[PDB]
This record gives structure tokens, C-alpha cells and sequence, in this order.
RNA sequence: AUAAUAGUAAAGAUGAAAUAAAUAAUUAUAAGACUAAUAUAUGUGAAAAUAUUAAUUAAAUAUUAACUGACAUUGAGGGAUUAAAACUAGAGUAGCGAAACGGAUUCGAUACCCGUGUAGUUCUAGUAGUAAACUAUGAAUACAAUUAUUUAUAUAUAUAUAUAUAAAUAAUAAAUGAAAAUGAAAGUAUUCCACCUGAAGAGUACGUUAGCAAUAAUGAAACUCAAAACAAUAGACGG
């Protein structure tokens, strides 16, 4: 049918997005899907959207929100520059590593309940992970849940007197433990936030596995040298490290011992010059940012 | 989707291979299997991108200057090179399937034999073939390609490539193997090439090269091992150069009419 | 956009998706086939077919459609009055006499024959929402018309509507191409019956 | 800086408006008209922003 | 001179991605134009769901919605809903009558 | 927990089980089980 | 939530007095600096030598220097061109 | 706008001209239009089903069909106010087309934000040619992307290999990671192997960015200097 | 306004003027009236009205459950409420301010502007029932094509949006209309009430009823005329 075809169409494949096309806050990862048109289609203003893109647009990449609007225009920005940030990261050949030594999210590992010993930490995270929830929809998590949990009273009024009667007659320190486990055991079958929207690992920035060496005609590369730019002429206030702009990413640069004298000389125009850096490590934070650490390699 | 081109007289090729060079099994490996392998990988690499609408020759030129598209460049270069090799070693380019033609006597043209003498200091075609066989054995340790190319100065010269090296674009000829040791003369050639590429003003850092191939010989294991075996690649190159289709090779030399 | 909906197109709508109305292609196909048959009929009958489209980029399609149907096109501007005030706009331009094979007879035309209005037998409009003038003149002049009707366009203003996207050059050129080839087949069938 | 406080608290305007008495009906009319002009200006600026954005993208 | 005004230079945060356009003056001007107090909601008690009338005895919180002279700010400036603006103004007027604000 | 809760501020479950011979018919049941 | 205000249908969309930016003359600022340099270090002081040399070059041929002394706004041209498309008016 | 009559009745108005004699010669279109009548009803048509999800439109659940108690514990014994309002408008409003795949698509790109940075071509080739076997993720003719994962997830739930959508989605995600890792290595190795055989490249991606940043940082230097001199003079006032 | 304090010689007003130990400043005391921002009269109220705070009493919303079983709509007469001014009686009286008396302006100025400022404006208890008391649009019910924006209730979740159903407002289709325009009515229909039948005379005269009174309600005819009025069009003119 036409409905089945539409669901699989290339326009349907792009997930709905109404995020501001002009965002002036902190950008940590791509927010809009880049759309690309071939040169032949660009010559005919064809982008696979509802309407022809204005001929003024010479780029072959754009990002859009709405196919059409009440203003009879498409809401789009003729830019595709997050792809070059990803490709420049690939050229630096620095694998993303976990600073906490967690399991690789891209491998199906056999995990155990080692961290499941915090059942009361996360079972209540469902009601306590409400940092940005409505004052009454969050309050609907109190009566709606109370009835659901209160429907298991008979089950827990028999299991507890049949599996741990001593605790019911001695102390509740262990009873509370049996309660946290009971709900989770009766909730694993349930589907509360069965889909987790948190970023998985690198988020797609890099699928490179650590360990491989870079062979070169001049031997194996031991230190990665990448051109960059120093943004500030004074270390980040309250931090012992300056900031550099390397390959579309802002990194924290650690200097060997001293800061080169071009800093004082250049001053606030230090960003006008290019220095050579060494990328020590690259980490991923939960906000979806990349924590790139560099080192200002100076001619010596 | 990039599909394997249909070859003239394909039923004969699938039964008696290429007489005097490859058998039926040898030709199935080099073309019917390897060309399918390359085209499928090219389609997977380029599908959904602008490169999907371009022929392999144009893809390699478009991607020749992009370091992170080397995988696409390698596939496009191999696909173009393989059909250049299979085309000049083919019994007949015309489809005599219903004409049952068994008399194809093709010989070097006068323009080819005139440019050979001019470019090789009077050496004959037979002597040049010996130089080509020697160059392949001493310059291509592993996989690669042997080409007889013509440059912008009307001079025919011999180019050898390692793995999938294009003859059209000198920055990607891959004629020097840097895994082994190189002489100061070879390093000078590489250094001079790097300077030429740095003189270009284009933001894509691309240069102009008008070199064009005339003869192509596949030096990959997919073409000779099954029929000749490890170590007998010089007997394979000798047979290829002796049984070339000169209707195709002569047409590759620009005449100007 | 659903915000720009002209509710008179309700019967052509398949649904709304991503803030726009989805046109029912099953109806588009049936309307397209009917419109195509009309172009073929008029072409096979020897009528004058005019292709009107004034959106940027449409000229190439419009010119080829006219060429393969031996028709006419206007890509720049529809002069208001081209049909109702034809003697003040188009009388000066040259006419010619042609045979059943569409070859110029070469006969010189009397000044009486060169001032008479030459009215199109069929008007095809790519962008009717910007060509109200032409559509109203066609009505006044009893000229049947075909047009691509988008969700914000008035269907009753044309004889044979084709529901479809009028903003994309691909969609327009796809629908124009189908109509142009239908005209070509009619022209080829008329030239063939003359031979035999 | 002191002048900015006066104008952000409408001190000069209030003082002038308290010099003469105005009938309640007239006061209400002026308040209605002033609000309309304020809202009208906000609607005007919104449309100018759309124009500028549309121009930038080539519409 | 080795010094530039802060208004003429953009400081790229750490961990963020940037484009070449982020070093231009257009970015500076674009950031000024689209500079709105959107982070207030997370720091705005009255935009959280609390009833502003429960703060009638807490002048410190109420003093965040009045000018230097004590004039209640218009809803255009506070950004509150009609109900919260209505309740907040009542709280401030009650606070003034009790002798706290 | 309901009737069998340890909270100082309990709900009506406890008062209902008392008047319904549940907190007593369970205390004896538990004690009988202990026997 | 930010209140959108929609205008009624209008006979025109026009800015009465479009704000055009007018860049400062480089010779006038050069003169303004030299005059200040003389105010601190004194008139003809050797510290203002470069200022004097630069001012002379700026003003050598034209006292206000060669400048693109023209700039007009096009907002009203575009506003009138696009108003009918973007006003969101209902269909006829 | 009023439903127009004169555009669809050209044949009937023309026939009056010919019958009376006001028009001597039959127009060329006349016979063609007569054989192919225009559609002239211009009516609003009801619809009784959402084509996307098959939901029935226009069905009222009677109290007899709700014999059991509700979530509140109460039986329904009489129609409610909503049941007593005529709902003819729903028959005529274009149905909102919905798809389960849309929910997974939003999830995938929330979990993998950088997948958005991989350019997507919305221009279709020919939807009718797509012969895909979703037993495997890779397909000849289409790129490997988020849509590959969604279609694989649907095939798993359609074949009933997995019951929960989450489990099928996770299974597809790992297949996607494996294919993405093999491609990240093929590109790195291909670059390394080419440089080892004497391949030369003019400008790298990192170099391209530096050059573009310099062009912008040069214009920025001029303006800063100019605007740090107007301020000094203007402030002197 | 009064008193004190130091400190002085002008102050106040206006288009410009002139009439009637100060003005200004810092304190202290008294009195009456009013209610800045928020604020949109948004909302609420039958209308008139209603925005400093708190309290008491009364009334007011949505959905659901149960219940009554047409008990409804409209409404002559009738009843009740009804701005400002006005009046009766007793308190109050800062400011404002009909009148009156003065100062100006002007050819004149029974005015516009200024001064002194009585009734009144305020409260309590009443009388009276009139306004451009206006949306110049009586009330009720059924129904008809869209968009946008708020509000409310509900639903869902991969939690902050999304989806629903009403209300309000804005711009419209259709329809209606003398047009201006109306737009869910000034549309399509139904029910009930009020009202109109050329201008002027006239909301006058007379009578009657009501009121302390001013007045309010009711409400003609003769004579005379071929006029008179509305919307819109193009001009002319505009201190
Ligand atoms: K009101
Ligand atoms: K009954
Ligand atoms: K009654
Ligand atoms: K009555
Ligand atoms: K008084
Ligand atoms: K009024
Ligand atoms: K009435
Ligand atoms: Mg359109
Ligand atoms: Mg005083
Ligand atoms: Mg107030
Ligand atoms: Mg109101
Ligand atoms: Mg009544
Ligand atoms: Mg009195
Ligand atoms: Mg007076
Ligand atoms: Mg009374
Ligand atoms: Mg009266
Ligand atoms: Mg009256
Ligand atoms: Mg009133
Ligand atoms: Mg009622
Ligand atoms: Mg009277
Ligand atoms: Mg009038």
C-alpha cells in the first residue's frame, strides 16, 4: 500500500527534529541529520525535500527542521560541517578510551550483578531521576505507582512470611533488602524505560578499537602530531591547562614545563598562529562530549 | 549499483577461457569472480553517496586526492584496471558469437611501432617486451599492475604499480615500494612529486596529469596462480604480451582524425 | 503544510505526515492517466497545446515537451490578456499554414488570416496557484485546461486536475514528461495514418 | 547609571502623568491603545526577522 | 597592542565542537542577538510548579521579581504563566502589607 | 509491607488487619511455624 | 510558550527609517588619535611620529581619505517582495 | 473559494455555441473532451480507517461491549459525554499517519548522535526496484546506516525470532557495530597501505580545516583592530 | 495645614503676564481623600460595575458516579438592580471644583488661561430610575468549510514533548448584505419577546401616574413640505 511505502521512504527515515537550527549554547555532538544532494540534482534545486531549495544555495549539504511551514518556506540551514569534525577525528587516529575502565559498549559482554548490588539506588532512580519533570506529572508517579506496588502486597505478605519469617519477628534491616529485590524481581518482567535514550559509548564518533599501531615509511608512529591553535593567552581560570582548537574539537593542552614566549608576545591574537600538538588520550563524558588531552610540542 | 560489464563472446570465455593465456577456470577467477567481488564491494562502499552515480574511472579521479577515501579509490582503480587488462587480452572485442569467426590476426600498428622506436631509442617491440617482463619481476614484489603508458609529450614509457595504483594520476601511481629500502634517486623522485603537488592552488590539492594507459597486464595472484603457479608470473606476462588484442591497443593511441 | 491546507482538496488527501499533507497517489495515477489521454487526443486531432510554467527551472522541461508534441510553451510570464485581449498582444506575431504532416505549406497568408486570434486547444499549467490570470482567461475563452493541483490549490478552476506536488522540479518534470510523451504518441499516430 | 534607573522605573513618565487629572474612561482608552502599539511592534519585528532569514536563504 | 576586548573575542568551551565560522565576527553578533535568559527556568522557582503565594513571607525570593524601587515586573519580563504572574503579584502585594517587603 | 510494616507512621492496613484477625492470625501462624 | 504576536493584514510592510551602519573614516580616527597623542606626550613629541606619518598618507589626496562613502538598506525592497508569501494569510 | 462551474463545463458551453451557430467550426478538443468527461463532484469524502496503523475510524464502543469494571474499579452503565457528541468531523479530517519505526528511528539517533553527521541523500532512485532480504543487515544498493538497523529490527519481530522490540533492537544494534568496525579498519588500513607504496596527498582533512580557519581568522584580525580603534577614539570623548 | 530649625530675598504662575522672616530644605504633628508597579478589565458580575492587604458570610468551574424523568425555552403585565449629576437628614471637608468675585487675553471675551474658591465630589440612612445605560447588534436551540494563538481536561510514554476533546481570540471559505462589512453571526433554520412605518412639528402640548423636588413614565393632532436618510465613489479643502 501507499502507507507502507511511505513509512520506508527516505524522508520517513529522518527522525523528527525541531531543535533550534540556530543554537548559541554549548555544542557537544551533532543535532541535525545532514542532507546531501548530488551535483546533478543541485543543478536542478532537487534535494529530495518537498520543495525546491533556492538557487542561491551553492553548498551540497543542509540541515532542516520542517518540510513546509505556514510561512511557505522550508526551515533549513545550508551547512554540513559536523561531518568534517568526525572525519578529522578519524584522521587523528586516537581511539576513544573509557577513563573508568568500563566494558566496551559495542561488544555483547556477559555481565553479572556486580553493579546490581545497588538495587535500591536505581529502582528508586525511576522516581528520583525526575530532575526536569513536571510538578504534577511527577506527582502522578506517586499515586500511579502506589497502586501498582500496593497490588503486590498480598504476594509480599506471604513470600516474606515463608522465606524470611525470622526477620519479620526480629528486625526490618533485612526486610527492606527483601523489598528492594522483590520489586525489581517483579519489575524486570515489566517494561519501565525498557528503551534507554542515553548515548551508547562514543555515540558513533569512532568505531576504532584500541591496540593497533600505525605503520609508516619512516617506521611505526609512536606519537601523533596534529596542527592546532591556542585560543587563550592565559591558562583557563582555576585550571592548570590552556585550551587548544584541534581538528574541530577544543582540547586541554598540557605544556612540558614552560609556556612558549610567543604567548606573551602575541597576546590575545595567539589564535592567529598554528602550533603542533600531541594528542595524549581521548575520553567520552556522559554529556556526549569528547575530552581530548593534548601536549604543545614545541620545536626543540 | 555497479554491475559487472558483459563481455563479448562470453559463452566461449566460460568454456575455453582465453586461448594461450588463461584457462576457463583461470578466467572465471580473474573476471567472473574477482570483478563481481570488486563491484559488490564498490557498491557497498558508495551506495547512498554521490559517488554511486559515477563510473569507476571518474570515481578514482574524484577520490584520488582524498586520504580517507583510499578504500574507495583502491576499489575503483582495480575495477577500471581489470577491465583494461581483460579488454586488450580478449580474443575479439566484436561479438562474433553468431558469426563464428575464428580468424583474428591483430598486429601492432605503424603508429604504435613508430612511437616505440621514438621513445625507446630505436628499440624494437620485442626488446621492449623483454624490458616490460624484467620491470615486472624486479619492481612488483607482490600484487600490482604493469602498464605501457603515453604522456603529454607523445612518449611511450613503462609504468609499474603496487597493489591498485592508477596510471592516470602520478601522485597515486604507487610505483615505489617504501616497505623496502629506496635509493637517493628514488627519494628525489618522491620529493619532487611532493613539491609539484604543493604548487597547486586548488583547495583539493590536485594536479593535472594527462598520462593514459595503452596496455594493461594484471599482476595479481587472481590472474596467474591457478594456471602458472607461484614463481611463474614471468611466463604469464610473456604470454599476455604475445597474445594482446591489437585492435583495442591501437585504438588507445590518439591519431587525430 | 497542513497550516496552508485549502480544505477543498480534502478528497485528494491520503493523510498527514511530518506536518504536511500526503497526496493519495492512487488518485494521482488515475487523474494522470485521464489527463494524459486528453493530451494524446488533442495532439492526434491536430490541436494547439500550450505548456505554461513560470517557476524557476521549468523552462527545459517546458521546451522539450513543446518540441516533442509540436506544441508551444511559455516559461517567463503570462501576459494578462493573452487570450481575452489577443489582438492587442499577439496579432503582430507571425502565423503559418501547415499540412497534415505539420510541414509548412509556404503559402503566403492574407492579412485577414494573420490577425485572427489563434486560440490554444489545450492549456497545461505547471503552477496554477501563480497563474490565476491564465486559468480565468481559459475559462472565459472555453479552453480546456490541465494543471497540477497541490493541497493548497483550488481544483475546480481546471478541467482536468492532477493532484501532485507542484514545488519540486522532479515531480513537475515527471508529470510533464508523461503528458509530453502521451502527446508525442498522438502526434506519431496522426502522422502514421497519413502515410497509410 | 542613575538616569537608567529612572527610565527603567518610569519615574519621569509617572511624574508628568500625575500633573493633571485624566478621566477614568480616557485613562482606559490610552492604556488600551498603548498596549496595542506595543504588541503591534512585536508582531512587526517578528515579520522582519522572517524576511531577513528568508532573504539569507535565497527566498 | 596585545589586548582585545572580551566583546570582540569568543572563548570556545572545553569539550565542544567548533566550525571555522566560530572565529568570525558573525558568530559574535549572532550570539548577542540570540542571548536570552533561557536558563532561568531551571533557576526560576516560579517556573518550577511551586505556588508563588506560598512565598508571601519570604521577601528574598519575591525581591527577585521586582525592580530596584519595588515595582513588580511585567509578565513580558518575568516570562511567567498568567496564573503564576497573577499569584506572584498577589504574594508581593500581601508581603508589602505585612511589613516584610 | 502493609500490616507487616516497620514504619513508625503506618497506614490503615495495620488497623484493618488488627480488627480483621489478620495481624493476630499471622503472628500465631509464624509462631506455629517456628514451633 | 514565548508569546507570538500575529499582525492583522496590512497594506504594506515597511521600515520608516532603515538603520544603516556607517563606518568611521580612517583619516578622522587617525586625526583623533594624533590629537590625543599630542594631548599626553605633547605637541610634536617624538612619540607621535608614526601617527603624523600615517595621517599625512591618509589625507594626502583627500582630507577624509578615499572611502566607500555610500550605503543603502534593501530591507524595504525585500519586505515588500516577500510579505505576501510569508504573512501566513488564509487562502481566498 | 467558491466551487467553480465554468472550467469543467467548457464542452457544454461550447456545444451551445455550435448548436446556435455562433461558432461555425468544431474545436479540435471538442471530440476528445466529450469522450473523456471531467470529474465534477468536488465532494468531501468520509474515511473509516487509518491506512498506516489500520485503526478503525467511526466506531463507537457501546456500554454493552464494556461489561467489566474499569481501572478505577467502576462499571460503565451509561454513555459518557464524549460518547454523546457527534463525531462526523473525524470522518473527514485527514488521518495522522503513524509508524512504529519512527519511534525506533528517534531512539537510534538519540543513542548515536554522531550518526547524524553521516550525510544522507533523500533523492530516491526507484523505490520499486528495492529487492532486500533483511535476514542480513548489508544490502546491495543502499548504505549502511540507522535505517539498516530499523529494518533489521522489524524483520526480527516479524519472523518472531525475538518477542520484545527492545531485544530485537539490541540484537540489530550489535550487528551494526560489527559492520561499522570492519569499515573503520578497512579505511585506516587502506590509507596506511597506500602511503607505504608511495601515495602522495595534497591536503588532509586536518589541513583543510586549518586553511579555512586562517581565512576567517584573518578577516577577524582586521575588524578587531578597526573596532579597537573606534572604541579608543569614541571613548576619548 | 500648623510648629520648630537653621538659612536666606524673592517666591508662585503663564504663551507672556497679573491677581492673590516667605519659597526651597530637614524634622514633628494633624486631617481628609485616593490606591504606583503588577495590568491585559485578562478575568469576574444580569447589567450598572469590579484591580492596596486580611478576615467572615454568600455565590460561582470541570470531569466522574448515582439519581429525577421533559420538571424546558421565551416572557405581556409585574418585580428587582441600575453610572454621573440632582435632592432630603446628619456627619465630614485635605485635594479637586459648577457658581460667584477678581487677574489676564481680546476690537469686544458673560469664554478658553490664572487666582480666591461656595455647592458638589466623601461617609451614614433615604428619594429618584435616567446616560453614546453602546457590541448603537434581545434571549434560546439545531446546524455548516479552514488556519493560527492561548487556556482547560484527558491520554500516553523512548520524559518532556506527543495525541485527543472543548472554550476563547485573530484571520478567513461558503453564505449573507445597500454596501462598509458580518463570520460562527449580521450564515442556514426554529421558537418567544421588544420595537419601526417620510421629514419637520416632537419625545413637544394636554391629561394622567409617581416623586420632597429637579423631574420620570405614558404620549398626540393640526399646520407646512417633496422631501429626508444611509453605504460607497471621485474630487476639493484641512491652523
Ligand atoms: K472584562
Ligand atoms: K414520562
Ligand atoms: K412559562
Ligand atoms: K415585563
Ligand atoms: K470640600
Ligand atoms: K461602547
Ligand atoms: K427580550
Ligand atoms: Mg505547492
Ligand atoms: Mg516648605
Ligand atoms: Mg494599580
Ligand atoms: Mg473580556
Ligand atoms: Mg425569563
Ligand atoms: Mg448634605
Ligand atoms: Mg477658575
Ligand atoms: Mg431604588
Ligand atoms: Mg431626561
Ligand atoms: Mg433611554
Ligand atoms: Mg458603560
Ligand atoms: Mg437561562
Ligand atoms: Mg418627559
Ligand atoms: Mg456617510
Amino acid at each position: 500500500t501507499l502507507a507502507e511505502l511511505l513509512g520506508r521512504s527516505r524522508i520517513a527515515q529522518v527522525a523528527n527534529n525541531h531543535k533550534p537550527l540556530t543554537y548559541t549554547g554549548k555544542k557537544f555532538h551533532p543535532t541535525h541529520q545532514i542532507i546531501e544532494t548530488k551535483p546533478s540534482t543541485l543543478y536542478r534545486q532537487e534535494w529530495g525535500l518537498k520543495s525546491a531549495i533556492p538557487s542561491k544555495i551553492k553548498s551540497r549539504y543542509l540541515v532542516y527542521n520542517d518540510l513546509d511551514t505556514l510561512e511557505r518556506i522550508t526551515t533549513f540551514e545550508p551547512r554540513g560541517g559536523t561531518q568534517w569534525n568526525r572525519l578529522r577525528f578519524q584522521e587523528m587516529g586516537v581511539p576513544i578510551v573509557s577513563n573508568i575502565g568500563r566494558q566496551n559498549p559495542f561488544f555483547k559482554y556477559i555481565s553479572r550483578p556486580e553493579d546490581e548490588s545497588h538495587a535500591k539506588l536505581s529502582l528508586f532512580k525511576e522516581m528520583k531521576g525526575d530532575t526536569d519533570i513536571s510538578p504534577a506529572a511527577m506527582k502522578k508517579r506517586l499515586k500511579k505507582i502506589t497502586a501498582l506496588i500496593r497490588s503486590f502486597q498480598d504476594e509480599f505478605k506471604e513470600w516474606l512470611v515463608e522465606n524470611h519469617p525470622d526477620e519479620l519477628k526480629l528486625n526490618s534491616n533485612k526486610l527492606e533488602d527483601y523489598v528492594v529485590k522483590f520489586l525489581n524481581k517483579k519489575l524486570e518482567t515489566k517494561t519501565n524505560k525498557k528503551f534507554n535514550t542515553e548515548i551508547i559509548g562514543t555515540g558513533g564518533l569512532s568505531y576504532s578499537l584500541p591496540g593497533k599501531l600505525k605503520n609508516s615509511p619512516n617506521g611505526v608512529i609512536q606519537r601523533t602530531v596534529v596542527p592546532g591553535r591556542i585560543l587563550n593567552v592565559v591558562k583557563e581560570n582555576n585550571d592548570n591547562k590552556w585550551l587548544a582548537a584541534i581538528g574541530g574539537f577544543v582540547a586541554d593542552v598540557v605544556f612540558f614545563q614552560s609556556p612558549p614566549s610567543s604567548f606573551n608576545s602575541m597576546g590575545d591574537f595567539i589564535r592567529m598562529k598554528t602550533f603542533l600538538f600531541e594528542i595524549l588520550e581521548a575520553s567520552m563524558e556522559k554529556n556526549g562530549s569528547v575530552s581530548m588531552h593534548a601536549r604543545l610540542l614545541e620545536p626543540q | 549499483i555497479h554491475v559487472v560489464p558483459k563481455l563479448p563472446n562470453s559463452k566461449a570465455l566460460l568454456q575455453n577461457g582465453v586461448p594461450n593465456i588463461l584457462s576457463s577456470s583461470g578466467f572465471k577467477t580473474v573476471w567472473f569472480d574477482y570483478q563481481r567481488y570488486l563491484c559488490d564491494k564498490l557498491t557497498l562502499a558508495t551506495a547512498g553517496q554521490s559517488l554511486e552515480s559515477y563510473y569507476p574511472f571518474h570515481i578514482l579521479l574524484k577520490t584520488a586526492g582524498n586520504p580517507l577515501q583510499s578504500n574507495i579509490f583502491n576499489l575503483a582503480s582495480s575495477i577500471h584496471n581489470n577491465h583494461l587488462f581483460v579488454e586488450n587480452i580478449l580474443p575479439s572485442a566484436v561479438e562474433h558469437g553468431t558469426n563464428s569467426n575464428a580468424v583474428v590476426k591483430t598486429e601492432p600498428s605503424r603508429l604504435f611501432l613508430s612511437k616505440i622506436k621514438d621513445s625507446f631509442n630505436g628499440s624494437d617491440w620485442e626488446v621492449v617486451k623483454e624490458e616490460m617482463i624484467y620491470r615486472a619481476e624486479n619492481e612488483v614484489l607482490g600484487q600490482g599492475w604493469l602498464f605501457l603508458v603515453e604522456n603529454n609529450e607523445k612518449k611511450l614509457f613503462i609504468l609499474t604499480s603496487n597493489n591498485n595504483g592508477t596510471p592516470y594520476y602520478f601522485p597515486r601511481n604507487q610505483s615505489f615500494d617504501l616497505n623496502s629500502a629506496i635509493s637517493i634517486d628514488e627519494f628525489a623522485t618522491l620529493k619532487q612529486m611532493k613539491e609539484l603537488i604543493g604548487k597547486s592552488t586548488k583547495l583539493n590539492g590536485k594536479v593535472q596529469d594527462w598520462t593514459m594507459p595503452i596496455i594493461c597486464v594484471n599482476l595479481w595472484d587472481h590472474a596467474y596462480l591457478h594456471d602458472y603457479g607461484v614463481g611463474n608470473r614471468s611466463k604469464y606476462v610473456k604470454n599476455v604480451l604475445d597474445n594482446l588484442n591489437w585492435s583495442v591497443v591501437n585504438n588507445r593511441i590518439f591519431s587525430g582524425i | 503544510s497542513t497550516s496552508l491546507w485549502r480544505s477543498s482538496t480534502q478528497s485528494y488527501i491520503y493523510g498527514e505526515y511530518k506536518g504536511i499533507h500526503i497526496i493519495d497517489l492512487n488518485q494521482t495515477l488515475s487523474y494522470l492517466k485521464r489527463a494524459a489521454k486528453v493530451v494524446e487526443g488533442v495532439s492526434e486531432s491536430g490541436g494547439i497545446i500550450l505548456f505554461l510554467g513560470t517557476r524557476q527551472g521549468q523552462k527545459r522541461g517546458l521546451e522539450e515537451a513543446a518540441k516533442k508534441t509540436h506544441g508551444y510553451y511559455v516559461s517567463t510570464r503570462w501576459i494578462p490578456g493573452t487570450l481575452t485581449n489577443s489582438t492587442e498582444i499577439s496579432g503582430i506575431w507571425e502565423k503559418q499554414e501547415i499540412d497534415s504532416n505539420d510541414n509548412p505549406t509556404e503559402r503566403a497568408l492574407s492579412p485577414n488570416e494573420t490577425s485572427k486570434q489563434v486560440k490554444p486547444d489545450l492549456l497545461v499549467v505547471l503552477n496554477p496557484t501563480e497563474n490565476r490570470n491564465a486559468l480565468l482567461e481559459a475559462i472565459k475563452s472555453r479552453v480546456p485546461t490541465i494543471a497540477i493541483i497541490d493541497t493548497d490549490s483550488e481544483p475546480s478552476l481546471v478541467t482536468y486536475p492532477i493532484p501532485g506536488n507542484d514545488d519540486s522540479l522532479r515531480s513537475v518534470n515527471f508529470l510533464l514528461g508523461v503528458l509530453a510523451r502521451a502527446g508525442q504518441r498522438g502526434l506519431q499516430n496522426r502522422l502514421a495514418r497519413n502515410n497509410e | 547609571r542613575l538616569n537608567r534607573i529612572m527610565f527603567e522605573n518610569n519615574i519621569p513618565g509617572d511624574k508628568r502623568s500625575q500633573r493633571f487629572y485624566m478621566k477614568p474612561g480616557k485613562v482606559a482608552e490610552l492604556k488600551r491603545s498603548q498596549r496595542h502599539r506595543k504588541e503591534f511592534m512585536m508582531g512587526f519585528k517578528r515579520l522582519i526577522e522572517i524576511v531577513k532569514d528568508a532573504k539569507r536563504k535565497g527566498y | 597592542t596585545k589586548k582585545i576586548d572580551q566583546s570582540l573575542s569568543k572563548k570556545l568551551p572545553k569539550g565542544t565542537i567548533y566550525d571555522p565560522f566560530d572565529f568570525s565576527m558573525g558568530r559574535i553578533h549572532l550570539d548577542r542577538k540570540y542571548q536570552a535568559n533561557k536558563n532561568s527556568n531551571r533557576n526560576d522557582i516560579m517556573k518550577s510548579g511551586a505556588n508563588p503565594l506560598e512565598f508571601y513571607a519570604r521577601p528574598r525570593i519575591l525581591s527577585r521579581y521586582v525592580t530596584s524601587t519595588g515595582r513588580i515586573q511585567h509578565r513580558d519580563i518575568t516570562g511567567l504563566s498568567a496564573k503564576n504572574q497573577r499569584r506572584l503579584s498577589k504574594a508581593i502585594r500581601r508581603c508589602q502589607a505585612i511589613g516584610l517587603m | 509491607m502493609g500490616s507487616l510494616s516497620n514504619e513508625k507512621f503506618f497506614d490503615i492496613s495495620l488497623v484493618d488487619s488488627y480488627l480483621n484477625k489478620d495481624l493476630k492470625n499471622i503472628s500465631n501462624k509464624i509462631d506455629s511455624k517456628l514451633n | 510558550k514565548p508569546p507570538v504576536y500575529r499582525l492583522p493584514p496590512l497594506p504594506r510592510l515597511k521600515v520608516k527609517k532603515p538603520i544603516i551602519r556607517q563606518e568611521a573614516n580612517k583619516c578622522l580616527v587617525l586625526m583623533s588619535n594624533l590629537l590625543q597623542c599630542w594631548s599626553s606626550y605633547g605637541h610634536m613629541s617624538p612619540k607621535c611620529a608614526g601617527l603624523v606619518t600615517e595621517l599625512k598618507s591618509c589625507t594626502s589626496e583627500s582630507a577624509l581619505g578615499k572611502r566607500n562613502n555610500v550605503q543603502k538598506s534593501n530591507i524595504n525592497y525585500h519586505a515588500a517582495r516577500l510579505y505576501d508569501r510569508i504573512n501566513g494569510k488564509p487562502h481566498d | 473559494m467558491k466551487i467553480q462551474t465554468n472550467a469543467v463545463n467548457v464542452l457544454q458551453r461550447t456545444s451551445a455555441y455550435l448548436k446556435s451557430g455562433l461558432l461555425k467550426e468544431t474545436p479540435a478538443w471538442y471530440n476528445v473532451v466529450a469522450s473523456i468527461p471531467p470529474s465534477t463532484k468536488f465532494t468531501r469524502e468520509p474515511r473509516f480507517k487509518n491506512p498506516s496503523n489500520g485503526h478503525i475510524i467511526g466506531k463507537l464502543v457501546d456500554v454493552t461491549e464494556q461489561p467489566h469494571a474499569n481501572n478505577k474499579g467502576l462499571y460503565k452503565t451509561r454513555p459518557n459525554s464524549s460518547d454523546k457528541r457527534v463525531g462526523v468531523k473525524r470522518l473527514y479530517r485527514p488521518p495522522k499517519l503513524t509508524y512504529v519505526e519512527d519511534r525506533l528511528r528517534s531512539l537510534f539517533y538519540k543513542q548515536h548522535p554522531w550518526e547524524l553527521s553521516r550525510p544522507k541523500i533523500l533523492v530516491e532512485n526507484e523505490i520499486g526496484d528495492e529487492n532486500y532480504d533483511w535476514s542480513h543487515m548489508l544490502q546491495i544498493g543502499r548504505p549502511l546506516d540507522g535505517e539498516s538497523v530499523i529494518q533489521r529490527t522489524m524483520y526480527l519481530i516479524k519472523t518472531k525470532q525475538y518477542g520484545d522490540m527492545v531485544e530485537a533492537y539490541d540484537h540489530a544494534r550489535y550487528e551494526f557495530y560489527a559492520l561499522r568496525m570492519q569499515e573503520e579498519t578497512e579505511q585506516q588500513v587502506a590509507l596506511e597501505e597506500a602511503e607505504m607504496f608511495g601515495s602522495l596527498f595534497g591536503v588532509s582533512a586536518i589541513e583543510h580545516g586549518i586553511q579555512k580557519e586562517q581565512e576567517v581568522l584573518d578577516v577577524w584580525e582586521k575588524k578587531v583592530v578597526e573596532e579597537t580603534e573606534l572604541m579608543a577614539a569614541r571613548t576619548s570623548n
